[PDB]
């Protein structure tokens, strides 16, 4: 295959798709290696901004923010306008995931009870249902009809329209302690990885413990549902066989692109990152390291590759100077 | 497409009472990792930058909430 | 509010792949083709290679490959598309329905996972145990092969290999192997796996994993006695089986890449390698008797045959019979003689078949002028790279044009019985006949003694016996070839007229209103058998003979007056045999019995213009499949004609039209002239293999083209084109090209062949300096291979090469345009090349070069240096607008004959395509979809209106109208973007929705405006498309009304159309990117309309059902209500 | 519009270095800025009772930055201004102290200021939205004046000291001749739990009996 874009574009129409070999895998080297900052969003009357999380509208017609606050603003993306406010929480908005569909929406917080919520996003903005003592709530990936809550190094599942705990995935002897441990959902909804155990959610019992090398880092399953990626170690879900170890993936909030191409490290200990990473999925080969010169908060993409929001503390992390913007990415 | 829902949800509410009663809530939640000494001491610098204001208050409920936040994700 | 509608103009001409076995019975040998969207049978001759059936897919033919499973009559076909439609098809006939039915089907598409990159690699078991698939990475799929699969389940093995380059099933063991060449940071290597069916698991595995060289690109599965795998991927063929190696490094092979091979000899012995370069090579695998019993092989044999066209693909077809299947260029089909050449070239040429694929760059012109739209391609690449000039119809190549008025027949004749070539011409007149001697290339008149002349003709020429007929007003006349005298004169009982004749080599048939008389042909005399007394008069009546060698016509047709009735007859019987009742008033003017492929049919023509074409049964006489065409405007005459051993129909009307038959579908392909009144084929000495046409005024001799809907005239360049352009007042084009030259020793580089660029007439190399250079090198190579890009300049009917200018080195010319700028009156041929480094991923320069083909000369007029590639440039008013990598230049041309920047546009990643409409421009990303500019002409910049988000890699745009924009996505789409200019917000107003999408199948590189059609006035709108199979298609807009017509149609018609594989044309034409899978909207398959008119009676009735159309006023539709407005479909390309 | 029980007495004051340039940098800022609280506003402290009469005295800080706010009290806020953070602290004892005790619905103490309780901050005119603004300017010169005369002239007096700020202003004052109260400040930004829970204000009424003065109506308002 050609490595000159030029030339590889000329064999394109000879020799489709791609040029030659390895696609496509030079189209996304340079494609992803690439980041124009297009747009700011600041929090409303505040002379300060505090945001603290980032996530578009399902159908991603707005960018939603979380304020420190507790609050929730919905920024129309092209008009930049703050279509509206909603009050959440009473502490610092840590996460945000729409249902895909747009009809709910899941809230974390820093120390308030509930510190987790499911609220109404269609026409009335409603709380559905709480759940108090779990730090971090995520969706199930399938067709979202669960949440998957932790509490440390316990795992937690709920049901969308009860809003009551079903399984509370647990074992104090394979647990890693992992600091920032999160429990995920697998890509077919089946398996659990939760504090580096590995799980089976009908059976309730565990499958693996995935051996400690990292500390903090809980790890994410590829959405291939083939290999397991906890910090480096790359693994095999069935095999539990070591495959790559990728250096550069050490201590990364790591999130796939919708077509599940390019993986977006971030790099986390002032704290977290000031720069942030992409490979190329297919061959886990770094593609940039790219530094928003910012220190980042969090970081997300939408659907269509077009778009990647990131809130950048505008000054200095002194308890008072800390002004978190929204900025705004295309590729 | 599109539209935004209708704000149906924890409104203020009267505030000043509501304001005054999460400053206390988070006041005591700090306290819990932060050395209390260097938590009033911000409180002051506050009040001489803000004054006896309510725009100073949520301006130490933001000050104080953000520090969690920071603790929180390390 | 935007409805289109899209009909391919020509099917894909590149060979995906290629296949030999026993596919419809068990003792043909078959060959099969792949050519995309289309599946082609074939089977192999003494005398070449006969067609059998086309059939088309609804989908890409992903994987094709026959294979034989325990339990089968004949090889059975398993065919997947790149949508994952997997199927098994049986071929299989009712004599003369052929009909390929699905045997199971299936998509095998994992619900979770990306693609590997690399392609889908289909393998089959020698055993038929399984289908070896590799779709998607780290996984391989198994499709198990028993009985009760209908709905073609799998399963996958987790392969924990990964980036697999090959695999192939191995021969030689119980346990069902695969080995295969993989790809991991250590390198490439060989590794063996079993496939355990019942665990669904793998298991190690013949031999331990060997190390092949990182360059492996091919593992051949040797059959017994030799067992084991050949590795191929120069500079090595390794062979591995357990414990013997053997590693033979041929000097030769170190050349090119080998990409395909055949199996010449089954036990594993004789091989074809085939590379990039269309060398043709000999494996020759020695037989080693070893010992007691075993079978091993003593050493490996590398011989050169000579050169093939870029081969995608070899098969081997017995008697050193091989087809060169090219992708690339040319098919052709190649002869391995016993005994080397004088050259030492056992390759010997045989036949060669079009290949439009890929079409790199189009065009639309009037060569011949007036109304008559041609197109002209960049097709091919490398050696194989060609211009190809696609022209509407069939034309006619004059030798004599005479002066003859009011012809009302024409006839050949034999004088001399002792030659096989055509002496004689037969012209009827209005109450005359003359004759045309032919003494070589000259013709004068002449008079052949016994014939009469003072009266019409109703037919002429040589019959059997040695002896010549003529038919008149009055009587039939029977003359002898030696001496020249009347021999025998057919008298009416009662001195009545003759009204219609017809003729053959031994039977007489005519008719006087109502009177039928039958005479036959003996030895000198007109021996009267029969006669009949119809309703009516009789309007026309036709005895050829079909089949076998007997010379005589078992049956009579028949066209009758007021009732207008197509009868049939049987000889001498005079028995009403079949009564087609076509009713109206309009009376029928001529018909003819005639046999295309192999099958019989029946013709009629009416005073309308409108024929009908019925099957004529072989001994029994009925007509089946009864079928409309409508013509011309006034009545037609028809015409039977040999064209290369083929006997076709030449239908004269206002429209004259040749009959044919493709695929054992009649087809209707038009004729390059006015109007044809009456023909006549003519085999002369002089005018040999022509024929004699005459209409109203003037009689014609001449030869037909070859007969085809459209003909392709190719101009071999033996280099890659790339962009094509015309200069109207030089009378010119202007092509871009690339030729590869190797680093030598001496010097820099040495060329392989000599290509267009070198030998042409005038020659030119680029002076210019700009890029220093190196600051910045330039590495140099040293066996490397490099191309060179180069402007030509063909002239518009010699297409000889008049100028060829060689661009810099490392230098690439990517766009050209042909046209008048700013305030200057010359016309100029305007290039943008980049400065191509193998080294780097990215040109940073690139260059804008202005030329002007004055006199015989190609001079260099202006140049303008760039910081990128320029991937596009227009005509924008006076303007010339350019696309450099990330940017978008409005370029004014100067007084002082330069290039000036005007205005720049940025918000594209890489912007490779660029259309104009006034005041709109459509900028055409690599992966961002599209985006609409305007220049404000007050403002003096472009304002971007709206902007399409979309991750849409883009292959080709087009602008269909200010408010509508089409564009071509490499996943195969189509789809069109509409402005709402209108809309309450700013929002929704700067947004381009996606109003129509369509997934073509095809990879569509150029899109222009126009057509095909003589054009001088049901659909409004004309978009050609090139793809890279050398599909040729159009674009058209349709109305609301009519959509919702069409579309209810589509509907209709998927219901009653059965597909190959049982795939669903909703899915297959259904918009597919990695991320959406949308139901395809506001595009009508015009392909599938036109279909309705190929498809059975009862099931068009089927189609009108309960069909209401708007045309607020409820009209009721009919079967022939709809074969009319379809039939204004068809003429549109 | 100084009151004169008051003017009589602390004239002194004018006349000092320190006052004229706080006068003329007064007068210098509100030719720039706006400044709280207008000109007859700023002396509301003193035109509200008679220095004699001033049973009650409470130090504040900096006046309210807002416009149509600062009026002359310490604490104290114009109706309709919602009252400051502060206030509705200080309200908040109130009701967890005095019996018949409503929450008066509005910030504006002139109520106790009639009563005989001085409402006297430190800092005296302040820039629109500028916090501190005048700070270090004068203005403290003149109040600890004002504070040093009830020291040295009255007797029998209830100072009630709130904050480090205002601690930190009566250290000069004995515990021994009059009543100093101290804790925390109001202000719901402290961290120092103080204030809330001290009785201050019983506290005043319990001391005005055994001096026998009249008691304060801390309802009326």
């Amino acid at each position: 295959a050609p490595i000159n874009f030029t030339s590889r574009l000329n064999r394109r129409a000879s020799f489709p798709k791609y040029g030659g070999v390895d696609g496509g895998c030079f189209d996304r080297h340079l494609i992803f290696s690439r980041f124009r900052p297009i747009s700011v969003f600041r929090e409303a009357n505040e002379d300060e901004s505090g945001f603290t999380c980032c996530a578009f509208s399902a159908r991603e017609r707005f960018l939603m923010l979380g304020t420190c606050t507790g609050q929730l603003k919905l920024y129309n993306v092209f008009s930049g306008q703050e279509e509206a406010s909603y009050n959440c929480h009473n502490s610092a908005i840590t996460h945000l995931e729409p249902s895909r569909d747009g009809s709910l929406l899941l809230t974390s917080a820093t120390w308030s009870q509930p510190l987790s919520a499911l609220w109404g996003m269609k026409s009335v903005f409603d709380m559905k249902h709480s759940f108090t003592e779990d730090h971090y709530v995520e969706f199930s990936k399938h067709s979202q009809d669960r949440v998957i809550g932790t509490k440390g190094d316990i795992a937690h599942i709920y049901d969308i329209q009860t809003g009551n705990k079903l399984l509370t995935l647990f074992n104090p002897d394979l647990a890693n302690n992992y600091k920032r441990n999160c429990a995920t959902f697998n890509p077919t909804d089946d398996l659990v990885l939760n504090d580096g155990v590995l799980w089976d959610v009908r059976s309730a019992q565990a499958i693996h413990k995935f051996d400690k090398f990292n500390m903090n880092i809980s790890g994410v399953f590829h959405p291939n549902g083939l290999e397991v990626i906890i910090n480096t170690e790359i693994w095999d879900l069935r095999t539990f066989h070591l495959l790559h170890t990728v250096p550069a993936l050490d201590q990364c909030r790591v999130v796939f692109n919708h077509t599940g191409t390019v993986m977006y490290g971030a790099m986390l200990q002032s704290p977290f990152g000031s720069s942030f990473r992409t490979f190329n999925a297919t061959d886990y080969k770094p593609i940039a390291t790219i530094d928003v010169k910012r220190n980042i908060f969090d970081l997300c993409t939408d659907t269509k590759d077009c778009y990647l929001a990131v809130i950048e503390n505008q000054g200095s992390m002194d308890a008072l100077n800390m002004d978190t913007v929204c900025r705004l990415y295309e590729v | 497409m599109e539209q935004a829902p209708e704000d149906q949800g924890p409104q203020r509410e009267p505030y000043n009472e509501w304001t005054l009663e999460l400053l206390e809530e988070l006041k005591s939640e700090a306290v819990r990792h932060f050395p209390r000494i260097w938590l009033h001491n911000l409180g002051q610098h506050i009040y001489e930058t803000y004054g006896d204001t309510w725009a100073g208050v949520e301006a130490i409920i933001r000050i104080l909430q953000q520090l969690l936040f920071i603790h929180f994700r390390i | 509010m935007s409805y289109n509608y899209v009909v391919t103009a020509q099917k894909p001409t590149a060979v995906n792949g290629c296949v030999t076995g026993h596919f419809t019975s068990a003792e043909d040998l078959n060959l099969l083709i792949a050519k995309n969207t289309r599946l082609e049978i074939y089977v192999v001759t003494a005398e070449g290679l006969r067609p059998v059936k086309e059939v088309g897919m609804y989908g890409k033919i992903a994987v094709m490959e026959l294979f034989r499973p325990k339990g089968e009559s004949k090889d059975l076909l398993f065919i997947l598309t790149a949508k994952y439609n997997a199927c098994i098809l049986e071929y299989k006939q009712s004599g003369e329905s052929i009909d390929i039915i699905t045997r199971a089907h299936g998509n095998v598409q994992d619900r979770i996972g990306r693609p590997s990159e690399t392609g889908i690699i289909g393998i089959i078991d020698p055993e038929c145990r399984m289908i070896g698939l590799r779709l998607y990475d780290g996984l391989f799929k198994v499709i198990p092969l028993d009985r009760d699969n209908k709905e073609l389940k799998a399963f996958n093995i987790r392969l924990e290999e990964l980036h697999v380059i090959d695999v192939k099933f191995l021969y030689g063991c119980q346990a069902p192997t695969i080995c295969f060449v993989y790809q991991d940071p250590q390198g490439r290597h060989v590794k063996t796996y079993e496939v355990s069916l019942r665990e669904k698991e793998f298991n190690k595995g013949p031999w331990k994993q060997e190390n092949v060289e990182a360059e492996a690109s091919m593992v051949i599965a040797v059959p017994e006695p030799f067992g084991g795998a050949i590795i191929i991927g120069q500079e090595s063929i390794t062979y591995h089986n357990g414990d013997k190696y053997l590693a033979i490094a041929p000097p030769i092979i170190k050349q090119s890449t080998i990409v395909c091979h055949n199996r010449v000899d089954p036990n594993g012995s004789r091989y074809l390698l085939g590379d990039m370069e269309g060398r043709l090579f000999m494996l020759l695998l020695e037989k080693e008797e070893q010992m007691d019993g075993t079978v091993t092989l003593k050493d490996l044999r590398v011989e050169l045959l000579g050169e093939t066209s870029i081969a995608e693909c070899l098969t081997y077809l017995d008697n050193g019979v091989v087809f060169v299947g090219s992708r690339l260029g040319d098919s052709q089909l190649v002869k391995l003689n016993v005994d080397s050449n004088e050259q030492g070239s056992y390759v010997v040429a045989m036949e060669t078949f079009t290949n439009l694929g890929p079409i790199v760059d189009m065009c639309v012109v009037d060569l011949e002028r007036q109304g008559q739209g041609q197109l002209v391609t960049c097709s091919g690449a490398f050696k194989e790279g060609s211009l190809r000039i696609i022209r509407n119809g069939i034309g006619i190549h004059e030798h004599a044009s005479i002066d003859l008025p009011g012809i009302k027949g024409l006839w050949p004749l034999r004088s001399d019985p002792n030659r096989e070539t055509d002496d004689t011409l037969v012209l009827s007149f209005v109450g005359q006949t003359r004759v045309l001697m032919l003494n070589g290339e000259e013709v004068e008149e002449t008079e052949l003694m016994g014939f009469v002349d003072d009266q019409q003709t109703f037919f002429c020429g040589n019959v059997a016996h040695q002896q010549l007929i003529q038919i008149t007003s009055a009587s039939v006349r029977l003359v002898s070839q030696e001496p020249k005298a009347l021999v025998s004169e057919w008298k009416e009982p009662q001195a009545k007229n003759i009204s219609v004749a017809s003729c053959n080599s031994s039977q007489v048939v005519v008719a006087v209103g109502r009177a039928l008389y039958y005479l036959q042909i003996h030895p000198q005399e007109l021996r009267q058998i029969s006669h009949t007394e119809m309703e009516h008069e009789v309007a026309c009546l036709d005895i050829t003979p079909l089949g076998d060698s007997n010379g005589l016509s078992p049956l009579c047709a028949i066209g009758l007056w007021t009732d207008i009735s197509a009868r049939i007859l049987k000889l001498p019987s005079f028995e009403l045999l079949h009564k087609e009742m076509l009713g109206g008033e309009i009376i029928p003017r001529s018909i003819l019995m005639t046999t295309f492929e192999s099958s019989h049919y029946l013709l009629c023509a009416l005073g309308d213009g409108a024929l009908f074409y019925f099957g004529l049964n072989i001994e029994t006489g009925l007509l089946s499949d009864r079928k409309k065409v409508t013509l011309g405007t006034q009545p037609t005459v028809l015409r039977t004609f040999r064209s290369l051993s083929t006997t076709n129909v030449f239908a004269c009307s206002d429209r004259p039209t040749v009959i044919y038959s493709s695929n054992h579908k009649l087809v209707f392909s038009n004729v390059n002239l006015k109007e044809v009144n009456y023909m006549c084929p003519l085999n002369s000495d002089g005018y040999p293999d022509s024929l004699a046409l005459a209409n109203n005024s003037t009689l014609t001799i001449g030869t037909i083209d070859e007969i085809q809907k459209l003909h392709i005239r190719t101009v071999p360049l033996y280099e890659s084109p790339r962009k094509i352009c015309y200069q109207e007042v030089s009378q010119c084009f202007g092509v871009l090209s690339s030729r590869i030259e190797v680093q030598d020793t001496s010097g820099g580089t040495t060329a392989l062949r000599p290509s267009a660029s070198t030998q042409a007439l005038s020659s030119s190399v680029s002076s210019s300096k700009l890029f220093s250079s190196s600051t910045a090198p330039h590495e140099t190579s040293f066996g490397e291979e490099v191309e060179v890009h180069n402007l030509l300049i063909i002239d518009q009917h010699t297409f000889e090469v008049l100028h060829a200018h060689q661009f810099l080195q490392n230098e690439y010319a990517l766009s050209l345009v042909s046209c008048k700028l700013g305030k200057d009156p010359n016309t100029y041929f305007i290039v943008g090349t980049a400065m191509v480094y193998p080294e780097e991923a990215e040109p940073k320069q690139g260059r804008i070069v202005v030329f002007q083909y004055s006199d015989g000369k190609l001079q260099t007029v202006a140049e303008k240096e760039v910081k990128g590639a320029v991937y596009s440039m227009v005509e924008f008013n006076g303007k010339l607008l350019a696309s450099i990598n990330s940017t978008v230049r409005l370029y004014e041309w100067t007084t002082e004959k330069e290039l000036r920047t005007e205005c720049n546009h940025y918000n594209n990643i890489m912007a490779l395509y660029l259309k104009t409409k006034g005041d709109f421009i459509l900028v055409g990303d690599l992966m961002r979809s599209v985006l609409l500019l305007a220049y404000k002409p007050m403002e003096g910049n472009f304002e971007e209106i709206a902007r399409d988000f979309n991750p849409n890699w883009m292959s080709a745009v087009e602008i269909l109208d200010d408010d509508n924009f089409l564009g071509a996505e490499n996943a195969f789409n189509l789809f069109v973007c509409q402005k709402d200019s209108a809309a309450t917000t700013d929002e929704e107003r700067q947004h381009l929705q996606e109003v129509g999408l369509f997934h073509l199948g095809e990879f569509v590189n150029v899109f222009c405006h126009g057509s095909l059609v003589m054009q001088n006035l049901p659909t409004q709108g004309s978009v050609l498309f090139g793809t890279v199979n050398g599909m040729i298609g159009l674009v058209t807009s349709l109305s609301e009304s009519w959509y919702n017509l069409l579309l209810d149609m589509q509907n209709r018609l998927n219901k009653v159309i059965k597909s190959v594989g049982k795939i669903e044309h909703s899915f297959w034409r259904s918009f597919h990117t990695e991320r959406k899978t949308e139901p395809a909207t506001g595009f009508i398959d015009g392909d599938l309309i036109e279909s309705f008119l190929d498809i059975s009676r009862p099931k068009m009735q089927e189609v009108v059902a309960n069909l209401q159309y708007d045309d607020g006023m409820k009209r009721e539709a009919t079967a022939d209500d709809l074969i009319k407005v379809v039939e204004e479909l068809t003429r549109i390309h | 519009f100084f009151g004169e029980s008051w003017k009589k007495h602390l004239s002194g004051e004018f006349g000092k270095p320190y006052f004229i340039k706080l006068m003329g940098f007064v007068a210098e800022e509100r030719k720039h800025y706006t400044v709280y609280p207008p000109p007859h506003q700023v002396f509301t402290w003193t035109q509200m009772c008679d220095i004699k009469d001033v049973k009650v005295v409470i130090l504040g800080q900096d006046p309210y930055h807002g416009p149509n706010q600062a009026h002359g009290l310490c604490f104290s806020v114009q109706r309709p201004v919602p009252p400051p953070p502060s206030l509705e602290n200080i309200y908040k004892e109130l009701s967890t102290d005095i019996e018949d005790f409503v929450h008066p619905g509005h910030g504006d103490l002139s109520g106790w200021a009639k009563q005989g309780v001085l409402l006297l901050n430190a800092v005296l005119t302040v820039r629109a939205h500028q916090a501190n603004s005048h700070k270090e300017r004068g203005w403290e010169q003149f109040t600890d004046a004002v504070v040093s005369w009830l020291n040295q002239n009255s007797n029998g007096l209830v100072f009630l000291l709130w904050g480090s700020y205002a601690q930190k202003k009566g250290s000069a004052i004995d515990r021994k001749r009059h009543h100093v109260l101290q804790t925390a400040h109001p202000s719901p930004l402290s961290v120092y739990r103080g204030f809330f829970g001290c009785r201050h204000f019983s506290k005043t009424n319990e001391l005005l009996q055994k001096s026998g003065k009249k008691p304060i109506d801390w309802k009326e308002l």
